[PDB]
């Protein structure tokens, strides 16, 4: 697969607590399908390093589905990025 | 859906002068805004993409600017070939890739 | 150079169907989306839909999903739009245009337009 067009994502389910200590979300994609999703997260203070620990391996958009993403994030102020689609995620705890 | 509202609807100007026309989006489109020029009876021609990048062959008297929901196209030193209708279009995140209603520039 | 060559005008009765073509040349067909745009005389541009020839993926404007059908033929580097059940509201110029598959941010080259005139 090729990489999903970073400009063609929208939120279907915004990032939310999963009930088992993870962050789940769902996106819709409006480019060529199928494709591999570029998903990352960035901590305030370090714009270069992907801090998202993916539980869903190799997330993809298929023709008939895909777009569910599950991850864990470090404590503090983060931003989640699916392509260029973004959402803040402040992670409580330690 | 995103609505694009262009302003003014029409304007008349003289060769050698400057004009500014604008395109307002109903939601944040993250600079995914293109500008086209269309002469009467012809096909649209891409002028600007990503809100500020000139397309190949477009002269530097065109400049695109803006961000968020507000975008501007400025034409310096108008030339006779600059008449026509100008349209904006967005490509952010989900279709429809809607067009603004157009601005008609008449060279006085 | 990039060229999108569209088929000739269609003067048809109400209720007819038409199929128009858009032949691409001067680039690699499957690296670029083909979008279609409607323009009534004296009016603005309207996005109909698009096809990714490389994958077959299509997107349709909700207002046209019962009116337009988009297909592509890789072997002939040709894209097709079919319009069904024509009314006078369908009389218009229809353009095909090219965008980049994978970072689709503009319709960067446009065909010359196919005029459809629905007439008695």
């Amino acid at each position: 697969y090729t990489m999903c067009d970073k400009s063609k994502f929208a939120w279907k389910r915004t990032p939310t607590d999963s009930g088992h200590d993870t962050v789940v979300m769902e996106v819709t994609f409006s480019g060529s399908k199928p494709c591999r999703i570029p998903v990352r997260a960035v901590a305030h203070g370090s714009p270069d390093v992907n801090v998202a620990m993916l539980i869903t391996p190799n997330p993809t958009i298929e023709n008939d589905g895909g777009g569910f993403i599950e991850m864990q994030l470090p404590p503090g102020d983060n931003i989640i990025y699916v392509g260029e689609l973004s959402h803040q995620w402040f992670q409580t705890g330690s | 859906d995103i609505e694009l509202t262009q302003s003014p609807a029409s304007l008349s100007a003289s060769v050698g002068e400057t004009v500014t026309i604008t395109c307002r989006a109903s939601g944040n489109i993250h600079n995914y805004l293109a500008w086209y020029q269309q002469k009467q009876g012809k096909s649209p021609q891409l002028l600007v993409y990503k809100a500020q990048t000139l397309a190949d062959g477009v002269p530097s008297r065109f400049s695109g600017s803006g961000s968020g929901t507000q975008y501007s196209l400025k034409i310096n030193s108008l030339q006779p070939e600059d008449f026509g209708s100008y349209y904006c279009q967005h490509f952010w995140s989900t279709p429809p890739w809607t067009f603004g209603g157009g601005t008609k520039l008449e060279i006085k | 150079q990039v060229q999108l060559q569209q088929s000739g005008p269609e003067l048809v009765k109400p209720g007819a169907s038409v199929k128009m073509s858009c032949k691409a040349s001067g680039y690699t067909f499957t690296d670029y989306v083909i979008g279609w745009v409607k323009q009534r005389t004296g009016q603005g541009l309207e996005w109909i839909g698009e096809i990714y020839p490389g994958s077959g993926t299509t997107y349709y404007n909700e207002k046209f999903k019962d009116k337009a059908t988009l297909t592509a033929d890789k072997s002939s580097n040709t894209a097709y739009m079919q319009l069904s059940s024509l009314t006078s509201e369908d009389s218009a110029v229809y353009f095909c245009a090219r965008g980049e598959d994978g970072y689709y941010i503009a319709l960067d080259y446009w065909g010359q337009g196919t005029t459809v005139t629905v007439s008695s």
